[PDB]
């Protein structure tokens, strides 16, 4: 990734090369050409994709990185904002109010719940019937409140409620999609 | 062509028969089954009766072209002459000639009785055997009879060295091999493929 190793110097810069058709372009310079790879492959997502033997299917995931992520809207930032606070807010009562749950805190990890709502949503303006969820005991309740839909009153009231399975509603902010989503239950073998 | 015990050379035609019920390979094999008889000499009666058509080959030597006579009892004689470069670029570089695109060409003759054949369709018969020497379809049964593991070199017309420069698109090629040229190699000893699974892009 260094540019000694391909036999090119500082003195390249500003001079014009043939890229075939690389952002777009049939000429571009090496500023550029640095500028936009660095822009795609180097800064808060990193991807793998070129091992894939399909040529279509190379090509769809290599214009979509190479566009990189859209602008969001002030709405759609604000509405990250909501889930984050939710996500910290449940952390403070359950470590306050309930002993023994150091075990299974997400502190660290709070971006799950905005990840899993964003492949939820976008599963149900596909037009999709239901999602189905497995995973171990770390931030269980968390998604139990938070992506299920279950009431505080209903989660705290024979196993414990950290392997039993649950089923919830997800309505869609910004459209008119719904879809189910269902819990699994599991042991605490891995 | 059989030279006689005196030493004078005479030709005579021998005919490969039932010829629109074999493939390349059934072709090739009677072909060379009358080519070996003639020269330890058991050639039979049957061998010089019921002629068709007939092919006839000047360019061995270097002729462009010929009008050869028609013995009665058929209907067309078929002649093939040289295949070397015109007589204008016989002295020309051979860096000169690749710059260009200059190829060599083949011209083939048709003879036939008029009372019987019309010249449309001697005309329609050249023009395909022209599309046939240069067509995808003929090559690939070829190639299947005689158990060729490549695909076959295909026609096009020269492209300019504008846009990406062919060093790099040569380059392009020593990589795809040396990554993707597993899916191709002599590596199966039976000729069998999965029917069930699904068969890799191998474009590159
Ligand atoms: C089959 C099995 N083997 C071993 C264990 C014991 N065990 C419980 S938690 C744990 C650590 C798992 O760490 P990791 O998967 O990295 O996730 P983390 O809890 O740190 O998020 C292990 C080995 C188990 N529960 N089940």
């Amino acid at each position: 990734l260094d540019i000694e190793t391909h036999n090119l110097t500082i003195w390249d810069l500003d001079r014009t090369f043939n890229v075939g058709g690389f952002g777009g372009k049939e000429t571009m310079t090496l500023r550029e050409v640095l500028s936009r790879l660095r822009a795609a492959y180097t800064l808060k997502v990193g991807s793998e994709y070129t091992h894939i033997l399909d040529r279509d299917e190379r090509t769809w995931l290599q214009d979509r990185l190479e566009a990189g992520m859209p602008k969001p809207t002030q709405a759609e930032q604000k509405y990250i904002l909501q889930k984050l606070n939710a996500a910290e807010a449940f952390e403070n009562f359950l470590q306050t109010k309930y002993v023994g749950q150091k075990r299974f805190s997400l502190e660290g990890a709070e971006a799950l719940i905005p990840l899993m709502d964003s492949a939820i949503d976008t599963a149900a303006g596909q037009g999709l019937d239901e999602v189905v969820i497995g995973m171990p005991h770390r931030g269980r309740l968390n998604v139990l409140f938070n992506i299920v839909g279950k009431p505080l009153a209903s989660i705290f009231n024979g196993d414990v409620k950290y392997h039993l399975g649950s089923e919830g509603q997800h309505l869609q902010m910004f459209g008119d999609g719904e879809i189910k989503v269902s819990l699994t239950a599991n042991p605490s073998h891995l | 062509d059989l030279p006689q015990k005196d030493g004078s050379r005479a030709l005579v035609v021998a005919a490969i028969k039932e010829t629109e019920k074999m493939n390349f390979s059934e072709f090739l094999a009677a072909y060379e089954d009358i080519v070996a008889r003639s020269r330890k000499g058991k050639l039979t009666m049957d061998d010089y009766q019921g002629v068709t058509v007939s092919l006839t080959n000047p360019g061995g030597i270097g002729t462009r072209h010929s009008v050869p006579r028609l013995t009665k009892g058929q209907g067309t004689i078929i002649g093939v002459g040289s295949m070397d470069y015109p007589a204008e670029f016989q002295g020309a570089s051979e860096d000169r000639l690749a710059e260009l695109g200059v190829g060599k060409l083949v011209t083939i003759t048709s003879t036939y009785d008029h009372r019987v054949i019309q010249g449309a369709v001697s005309g329609e018969f050249l023009r395909t055997m022209s599309r046939l020497l240069t067509d995808d379809s003929f090559w690939d049964e070829i190639f299947d009879a005689m158990n060729v593991p490549y695909t076959p070199m295909r026609w096009a017309q020269d492209v300019p060295n504008t846009g990406v420069d062919k060093n790099t698109r040569v380059m392009q090629l020593i990589e795809a091999y040396r990554s993707r040229g597993h899916l191709i190699a002599d590596t199966n000893p039976l000729s069998w493929v999965q029917p069930g699974m699904p068969v890799p892009d191998h474009r590159d």
